[PDB]
Parts: structure tokens; C-alpha cells; sequence
């Protein structure tokens, strides 16, 4: 009893956990040597989104090594041109299934299985692509990532890097619904009451991280947060509201909560 | 005459070039080091004059970092072509640690006072503003480092340097002791921005009040001063302990095995005692510190000094104005 | 309301073309330049400026443009707040020849800002006199002269409102940069001294028979305000914490000393 | 162990950050806990290791309401707190060593705020009977380098200093004072 496990993962090793090192080993075998597009043609796709989804059923362990695969297949032809392999700069429905369609999966998994840091970087992932890949357009329907990313940047960063993310989506969706066409009321609303009122919540941060050692160079940690939401300093106290009410921001708002 | 050392005077800088350094504003982030500008003046009346200055940029996205000298050939024909010069008689920074000649800029300075010896280094009191004296510093390299320069030894070789005793608290020359000449135009403003209206004389004004009550200004000073200068303070400390080890203790160790070894032997040479008898690699009068960091304690003394003096005329105005 | 009204210029820019007319630019009083900065929609914000170029006489206008794209492709590196705005010249405001220098500035897209520095003597001119076209349509002879004058509300960004400053003090008397806060000491006694003066005629015009409408509630509001901040009220507990705050920052500034006298010390043992 | 180092080694750093500085010692967790604390990506935690940095910094924020999962939630997560018959005692000295130091982390940071003290309050906010805390402020005032002086029959304490600007006079006092008396071993190497 000081060191004995209870009885389900005992019968589970008798007969399950061969299977489950086999389903790893299988997908770990063809989208490596043969199925990737270090070639030029058969879709891979279909089945690179699904080793996540296999780590939530069965066993998380396998997510940290999957990652850095999909992230050593990026680096494989991102700028290498090794071979005649389908450029990122023009081919839509390649690029976009590179950027998209299996990283939305990756932060998913990461912040449902609580792997904060691997869900970092995987907002790494796909900043080191908005570093990289600049001469095609923005991808289609770009309110897909700052709608989506505001949640794990709540908990890995802040909530006022959350609010600010709620800043940076209201002024790009002001525009955007031109392309993404709605007449949808309760949306206008919304979107305001929760990026004014979500602002005040928390300066303090407090250095106690730091007074214990020596100084350092550690401002990176402030920039690298914002250099994501393309600031090279983090955001700036009830000035983020007034850059807000500058605006008919204060009747837009719902009416139970105007005057705050 | 008025001259120093060598065939360079002393230097004046005209209201025209401060303004030119002032338009930059303190603003890079909480602070990275750059060379600003490069200074442009002539041999005239007393002085080297200071005509005018062109910015010198930098990229600055985190660190600063370098790019083509495209920039500076360009914009120095761009001085030139209006009327005829190119007459870079030194270079300025206003970057945030107050006055501070570092280690870096005397390198930098070796390169460019040996290229060209009538030239200066400038440096303002930034935005920081603790403001008691000397809004303006100039500094010479001394001729007596110039004579052995192409670089310093990373070997006991800089001894042969360093028994020639040369100045680390060298003299810096006063830059303004009389009018510039081109006072005049700027003369004929003061009538009409002060005697008509109110509008654009206290906007000068009002920054002393709130140099005073708002946050922390001698106390974020002798804050910085309780971080800046005790590091300064232990590593000479540590450095001089290592080299006064070698210098003694070692020797201490090594004139007792050579007690033991009894000086030397009969039958063979003497390599036992010639392999410990081996100069340890750190000399006497290590150079770095004892010019480059000395240069430093008397920055550090002075601004402590600077620190100090805003300090004393309050203590004298704060309990007198209240003894009324 | 239509367009720009206001210019807010700074010292930098009369320093540039100060620094332009005086040295020289081949012109003898007639010296040209090409303004820096930006604008916001009714105000001009000036920067920064530099001269460029040029010929005027009276049957010739030479703007090589050319070189205020070299100079703007500089200046651009030097801060990004600049943009090409439009032209300043020296010595007089009309003349059929500085329409060219509009030809030549039309080249160039925007809304053009044509500043004159007028360098006399009285104090009936003032120093920079600011205008920009109307009636600019479609393509007569050249372009217009009906300008539409512009006011003046200064006040651009912080730092350089003290470099101007120590210049004006400059200009009254030549005086050494070590003494700069005692001057400020010695010139703030003065201030309640010339105060003292003034207090007085405001009191003596009550005191004669009758006057002080210049003063009464206003100067009574100025004063007791003034006692509100500088000393503050008046227990015998603020002189101890006063005295206390004192002695705190005196032990403060000894402590300086004593860090001086040990930065001393041991660099004097290594010199050994 | 890390609990018989954290119920010890945060009012220990705690009072070095009072300026009792000169009881750092190398090897101690401080060193370890550096490779984590340098990391910005502190979410939630989900380790042992990552539990036991966020109760370290809740205490070193004072707090023993947010350490009550910490000492019992997460022991049963971890499938450490069923080891052990005497776990029942563990939990009794675990909330009275917390009780007690979250006071003194409380205690070491605000004494530049402190003038006088109702012992009332404490037993209210600690949990901690009279007769017990009696003895626990006083062994701190007899030891640990305070200003502050106890009145347990009035149930008060005082402590009226001024200053709280001193961590400059101290820093520069330990700047100066490893100036002269490291100065010297120069002069003994010389001689």
C-alpha cells in the first residue's frame, strides 16, 4: 500500500497497453518516411489531425513527441526547397492546411490536456510562420485564430493580454463581416461589453518571480507576450478603455451596463 | 592661448546642435545603448565650434543593431552640397545611466581620437534630469594612450603600458564660457514668445514643479546608485582579490616547495622547480580597471555629486521657507 | 469647418532654417528649405527640417526635388514621424516667382505649407509667417496666390521646451552649465522678491486712495492657493516631520560622501 | 522534503528580503527553483513540483486560505496523503507551522506599515488560541532582529519605526561594509 496502484491501469497493462504502443507506433512509421509532403502529391492531412485526437482517448505521453515531428516537418520545407515540394506562397489549399487545420487541434489538445507550455508553443508554431511566410495574403477567414486564441492567452498569459486580444479582434471584425456577411444584432453588443468592462482586472504581476537573484535581462519576458499581439511592450492601463470611448463604443455597449 | 595637450582646443557647442540632440526624445524603452549623432565644427575664436550635427540612427526593435554607413556618406554629402564641408570633429549619446564614459565608448573613442585628435565625446543629462550641474560633458582621450595604440594585450605585455602611469582622471575641457555668434535670431524670438502673451512661456516653465513632487526622483537615483555602483564596487573587489592570490599567496606556496626542493639539486637541471616557478597569467596593474573602470569611479563620484547637490538646495529652501 | 488653420511649430524648425540662412545655401538673403513632420487635420505638426539645393532670382527657381527624396529617405531613418509637407523660404512673403516654388511642390501630392521667415528688424513683423493656397482647382496660367494666413498655437512634444530655454537665458547672459540649479535657486528668492513689489503696488493702491480693481478675489485665490501648497498648513507636527524628512535626507547625502570616500579607497590600493 | 524546506525557507527569505540577508547559504532550494521562476509560461499548476511553487508563492504573498488545497487537494491527487496512518497528525502540523509562518511573511514585509497590533485579530485570522500566540510572537522578538515590543496581558503590540525608504541605507551599508573589511585581505596578501 505505500507503493501499489489501484487495480485498473493493472489489467489495462495485462491487456491493452501493447495495442495502444502499436497505434502510436503505426502512425509514428508512415507520416515520417513516406506520407508527408517532403514529396509533392498524396495528401497527408486527412490523418496528421487525428494523432491529437488518439492522445485525448487513449494516453497523453505521445503529444510532446507528435509535436515536435509536425514541428521537424515545418522546418523540412518552410524555406530548405529540398525538392520541387509545394510551395507555401501561393497553393491556398496546402498553405492553409499547414498554418490551420492541424495547429487549431494542437492548441486544443495542449489546453485540454492542461500542457501549457507545449500550447505556447504552438502559438509559437504558428507565429514562426507570420515571421516566415509573408508574401501570400492572410488566410481565409482570419477571425478564426483572435476569437479562438483569447482563451489560452488567458491563462498562459493574462487577463489583460486577453482584453487587449478582444481589442486587436474588434478592430480587424469592424471591418471584416464585409467578407464574413451577417446582420446578426446580439453580435454587435457583445463584442464591445466584453472588451471595456475585462480591461481594469489586474496590474499587479508582482516581481516576487524576480527580488529573491540578480536583475538580468528578463524585459524579453514582457516582449515576447507582446510581440504577439505586435507591440514590443506590453498594453497600458485605462488609456485601453479611452482608445475604446473615443469611439460610439459607450452606445454600441448593452444599456444595463452604459454608464459603468 | 587655451589649448591642452596636443594641437587640440577647447571645444564650444552652438544652441543649434543642442536643439538637434534634444529633438531625439528619451524614448527607446528603459534603455539600450547607441551613438546618436556625430558633432561637425571648425578651429574659430578660442574653440573648436560646433556648427551643426546629423543624427546617427540605429535599429532599435529590442537591442539595437547596426546597417550600411549608406546612411552617414549620404547625409554628409547632404551637409555638404548646401555649402561646402564634412568635419566630424567627435560624436554624442543621451543614453539613461546619467553621465557615464564606459569601457566600450573608450574603445571607441581610441579608434576615433587616433584617426582624428582635434575631436571630443559628448554627453547630455537625459530626461533622468537630477539637474544640480553640467548639463554638458566633453572628454579628450589622452595623448599618452594615443602614443601606444592599435589595441590593449590580453597578456602581461600591457606592463611595458602600464610604467608609463598614464591619466584615467584626465582633464575635461568648459565648453561654453562666451556668446557663439549666432545667438541672434534666436534672441529676436524671446520678445515676441514673452512680452505680448502669456501662451508660450510657462509651457517651458511648469516642467520644475513636477520635477519635484512626483515619483521617486532622488530616491529612484540613489536607488539605481545602490545598484549600478556596488557592482562596480565587487568586481574590483574579486578581481583584485584572484590577481593579489597570484601576486602573493601562490608565491607564499611556491617559496616553500622551493624550501623543500632546497633550491636546485646536484645530478640533474632543475625542472621540478622549474615547473613550479611558472608567472601565473594575471600581472601587476591589470589595465582595464585600473584606466577604463577608474574613468568610471570618477563618473560614479560624480554622479553622486550631481545626486547630492539638488538635494542640499532643498535642505536649505524646505526648512527656511517654512521658517516662515 | 473646411482645413487646416494652425501651425504648431517648435524651436527645432527656426533652428534648421536659422542654421540654413546664416553659414550659407549660395542664396545671399534668399535661402530655401523643404519643411518636415506631419499634420492633424486642422493643426500642422512640424518636426523636424533641412535645406536643400536651390537658386532663387528674379527670373529663376531651382528645387532639385531629388535630393528632398535622399533627405527624406534619411530623415525617414531617423524617426518615422516625418513626412515631406511642403516649403519655407526667407525675407518676403509675395512675389510672382515663388509661384514656380508651388510648381515645383505640386510635383509632390499633398497640401502644400509655405512658411516665410521674415528677418526684420521691428517687432511689427512676426518672426515666421505661415500660409496655404485656396481656389487650388484645375490648371490655369500655373497655380494661385490667394493663400488663406494660418495662426500659431506652438506646444509640440516635452524635451526640447528647456533646450530653447537655456538658449533664451543664453541670449540675455553668457553663464558656465555648473551652476544651473543654483541659478534656479537664485532666481526663485527673485521671484518672491519681484512678488514683494508687486504685492506692494497692489497693497499701495489702497493705501493712496483708490485703485486694486486689477487684483481683489483673483490675486486673493492666487494667494491662498499658493499657501495651500508652498508651505503646507501649519501644525508643529509638520516642522518635526519636515525636520525629521531633513535629517532623513541629510544622512541620505552624507551617505553619498561616505560611498565617495570607499569608491576612493579601494581604487587607491590597487594603484599601490 | 520540500515541504520540511518550504515550512522553513520562506520566512527565512522573508526576513532576508526584511534585510537579514547575511543567513543565505548555497545549495538551498532558492538555486533549484531559478530554472522554473526564470520561465513565463506559469499557468495552472499539475506537478508536484508546480504545487509546491504555487503555494510557495501564495506564502510568500501571506496567504494560508488559497494553501488549504495545496496541503489537502492536491496530496490526494498526487496520491501522497493515503501513505500514511500519521497523515492526521501531518495535517495538524502542516495548518499550525502554516498558520504560524504565514503571520511571520505577513509580518517580516509590513513591519515598515505596522504601529500597533490587536490580538484579537490575530487569533481570528490565524485560528491560534492566546496562550499559544503569546508564545509565538515572542520568539520571534527575542530572536529574529525586529523592532517591535509585546504587551500579551493588554493584548497588544507596538512597534512606531520610521524610514521605509531604508532598504537604500541598508544596501549601501552591505555595499560598504564588504568594501572594509574585504579590503583588508589585499593588505594580508601584501604582508
Amino acid at each position: 500500500a505505500v507503493s501499489g496502484e489501484d487495480t485498473q491501469d493493472r489489467t489495462d497493462r495485462l491487456l491493452l497497453t501493447p495495442w495502444v504502443k502499436f497505434l502510436w507506433e503505426s502512425y509514428r512509421q508512415c507520416l515520417d518516411l513516406l506520407r508527408n509532403n517532403s514529396r509533392v502529391e498524396r495528401l497527408y492531412h486527412d490523418i496528421a489531425q487525428q494523432a491529437f485526437k488518439f492522445c485525448l482517448q487513449y494516453t497523453r505521453k505521445a503529444e510532446f513527441r507528435k509535436l515536435c515531428d509536425n514541428l521537424r516537418m515545418h522546418l523540412s520545407q518552410i524555406q530548405r526547397h529540398h525538392n520541387q515540394s509545394t510551395a507555401i506562397n501561393l497553393n491556398n489549399p496546402e498553405s492553409q492546411s499547414m498554418h490551420l487545420e492541424t495547429r487549431l487541434v494542437q492548441l486544443d489538445s495542449a489546453i485540454s490536456m492542461e500542457l501549457w507550455q507545449e500550447a505556447f508553443k504552438a502559438v509559437e508554431d504558428i507565429h514562426g510562420l507570420f515571421s516566415l511566410s509573408k508574401k501570400p495574403p492572410k488566410p481565409q477567414l482570419m477571425a478564426n485564430y483572435y476569437n479562438k486564441v483569447s482563451t489560452v492567452f488567458w491563462k498562459s498569459g493574462n487577463a489583460l493580454f486577453h482584453a487587449s486580444t478582444l481589442h486587436r479582434l474588434y478592430h480587424l471584425s469592424r471591418e471584416m463581416r464585409k467578407n464574413l456577411t451577417q446582420d446578426e444584432m446580439q453580435r454587435m453588443s457583445t463584442r464591445v461589453l466584453l472588451a471595456t468592462l475585462s480591461i481594469p482586472i489586474t496590474p499587479e504581476r508582482t516581481d516576487i518571480a524576480r527580488l529573491l537573484d540578480m536583475d538580468g535581462i528578463i524585459v524579453e519576458k514582457q516582449r515576447r507576450l507582446a510581440t504577439l499581439l505586435g507591440l514590443q511592450a506590453p498594453p497600458t492601463r485605462i488609456g485601453l478603455i479611452n482608445d475604446m470611448v473615443r469611439f460610439n463604443v459607450l452606445q454600441y455597449v448593452v444599456p444595463e451596463v452604459k454608464d459603468l | 592661448g587655451g589649448s591642452g595637450d596636443s594641437a587640440v582646443k577647447q571645444v564650444q557647442i552652438d544652441g543649434l546642435v543642442v536643439l538637434k540632440i534634444i529633438k531625439h526624445y528619451q524614448e527607446e524603452g528603459q534603455g539600450t545603448e547607441v551613438v546618436q549623432g556625430v558633432l561637425l565644427g571648425l578651429v574659430v575664436e578660442d574653440r573648436l565650434e560646433i556648427t551643426n550635427c546629423f543624427p546617427f540612427p540605429q535599429h532599435t526593435e529590442d537591442d539595437a543593431d547596426f546597417d550600411e554607413v549608406q546612411y552617414q556618406m549620404e547625409m554628409m554629402r547632404s551637409l555638404r552640397h548646401v555649402n561646402i564641408d564634412h568635419l566630424h570633429v567627435g560624436w554624442y549619446q543621451s543614453t539613461y545611466y546619467g553621465s557615464f564614459v564606459t569601457r566600450a565608448l573608450l574603445d571607441s573613442q581610441f579608434s576615433y581620437q587616433h584617426a582624428i585628435e582635434e575631436s571630443v565625446v559628448l554627453i547630455y543629462d537625459p530626461i533622468k534630469t537630477a539637474q544640480g550641474s553640467l548639463s554638458l560633458k566633453a572628454y579628450r582621450l589622452t595623448p599618452k594612450l594615443m602614443e601606444v595604440c592599435k589595441e590593449k594585450d590580453f597578456s602581461p605585455e600591457a606592463l611595458k603600458k602600464a610604467n608609463i602611469t598614464f591619466e584615467h582622471m584626465f582633464e575635461e575641457v568648459p565648453i561654453v564660457i562666451k556668446n557663439s555668434h549666432l545667438i541672434n535670431v534666436l534672441m529676436w524670438e524671446l520678445e515676441k514668445k514673452s512680452a505680448v502673451a502669456d501662451k508660450h512661456e510657462l509651457l517651458s516653465l511648469a516642467s520644475s514643479n513636477h520635477l519635484g513632487k512626483n515619483l521617486q526622483l532622488l530616491m529612484d537615483r540613489v536607488d539605481e546608485m545602490s545598484q549600478d555602483i556596488v557592482k562596480y564596487n565587487t568586481y574590483m573587489r574579486n578581481t583584485s582579490k584572484q590577481q593579489q592570490q597570484k601576486h602573493q599567496y601562490q608565491q607564499r606556496r611556491q617559496q616553500e616547495n622551493m624550501q623543500r626542493q632546497s633550491r636546485g639539486e646536484p645530478p640533474l637541471p632543475e625542472e621540478d622547480l622549474s615547473k613550479l616557478f611558472k608567472p601565473p597569467q594575471p600581472p601587476a596593474r591589470m589595465d582595464s580597471l585600473l584606466i577604463a573602470g577608474q574613468i568610471n569611479t570618477y563618473c560614479q563620484n560624480i554622479k553622486e555629486f550631481t545626486a547630492q547637490n539638488l538635494g542640499k538646495l532643498f535642505m536649505a529652501q524646505a526648512l527656511q521657507e517654512y521658517n516662515n | 469647418f473646411p482645413g487646416g488653420r494652425v501651425v504648431r511649430l517648435h524651436p527645432v524648425i527656426l533652428a534648421s532654417i536659422v542654421d540654413s540662412y546664416e553659414r550659407r545655401n549660395e542664396g545671399a538673403a534668399r535661402v530655401i528649405g523643404t519643411l518636415l513632420g506631419t499634420v492633424d487635420k486642422h493643426s500642422v505638426e512640424v518636426t523636424n527640417c533641412f535645406s536643400v539645393p536651390h537658386n532663387e532670382s528674379e527670373d529663376e527657381v531651382a528645387v532639385d526635388m531629388e535630393f528632398a527624396k535622399n533627405m527624406y529617405e534619411l530623415h525617414k531613418k531617423v524617426s518615422p514621424n516625418e513626412l515631406i509637407l511642403g516649403w519655407y523660404a526667407t525675407g518676403h512673403d509675395i512675389t510672382e516667382h515663388s509661384v514656380l516654388i508651388h510648381e515645383y511642390y505640386s510635383r509632390e501630392a499633398p497640401n502644400p505649407i509655405h512658411l516665410t521667415v521674415d528677418t526684420s528688424l521691428q517687432n511689427g513683423r512676426m518672426s515666421i509667417k505661415a500660409y496655404v493656397s485656396t481656389s487650388m482647382g484645375v490648371p490655369g496660367r500655373t497655380m494661385g496666390v490667394m493663400f488663406t494666413p494660418l495662426t500659431v498655437k506652438y506646444a509640440y512634444y516635452d524635451t526640447e521646451r528647456i533646450g530653447v530655454d537655456l538658449i533664451m537665458k543664453t541670449c540675455f547672459s553668457p553663464n558656465r552649465v555648473i551652476g544651473l540649479s543654483s541659478d534656479l535657486q537664485q532666481v526663485g528668492g527673485a521671484s518672491a522678491r519681484i512678488q514683494d513689489a508687486l504685492s506692494t503696488v497692489l497693497q499701495y493702491a489702497e493705501d493712496v486712495l483708490s485703485g486694486k480693481v486689477s487684483a481683489d478675489n483673483t490675486v486673493g485665490r492666487f494667494l491662498m492657493s499658493l499657501v495651500n501648497q508652498v508651505p503646507k498648513i501649519v501644525p508643529d507636527d509638520f516642522e518635526t516631520m519636515l525636520n525629521s524628512n531633513i535629517n532623513d535626507l541629510l544622512m541620505v547625502t552624507y551617505l553619498a560622501n561616505l560611498t565617495q570616500s570607499q569608491i576612493a579607497l579601494n581604487e587607491k590600493l590597487v594603484n599601490l | 522534503y520540500l515541504v520540511s524546506a518550504m515550512l522553513l525557507e520562506i520566512p527565512y527569505m522573508a526576513a532576508h528580503e526584511s534585510d537579514a540577508r547575511r543567513r543565505m547559504i548555497s545549495k538551498q532550494f532558492h538555486h533549484q527553483l531559478r530554472v522554473g521562476e526564470r520561465q513565463p509560461l506559469l499557468g495552472p499548476p499539475e506537478s508536484m513540483r508546480e504545487h509546491v511553487v504555487a503555494a510557495s508563492k501564495a506564502m510568500k504573498m501571506g496567504d494560508w486560505k488559497t494553501c488549504h488545497s495545496f496541503i489537502i487537494n492536491e496530496k490526494m491527487n498526487g496520491k501522497v496523503w493515503d501513505l500514511f496512518p500519521e497523515a492526521d497528525k501531518v495535517r495538524t502540523m502542516l495548518v499550525r507551522k502554516i498558520q504560524e509562518e504565514s503571520l511571520r511573511t505577513y509580518l517580516f514585509t509590513y513591519s515598515s506599515v505596522y504601529d500597533s497590533i490587536s490580538m484579537e485579530t490575530l487569533s481570528d485570522m490565524f485560528e491560534l488560541d492566546l496562550p499559544t500566540v503569546h508564545s509565538i510572537i515572542s520568539k520571534m522578538i527575542i530572536n529574529e532582529e525586529l523592532m517591535a515590543s509585546l504587551d500579551q496581558p493588554t493584548q497588544t503590540v507596538v512597534m512606531h519605526r520610521t524610514e521605509p525608504t531604508a532598504q537604500q541605507n541598508l544596501a549601501l551599508q552591505l555595499a560598504e561594509k564588504l568594501g572594509s573589511l574585504v579590503e583588508n585581505n589585499e593588505r594580508v596578501f601584501d604582508h
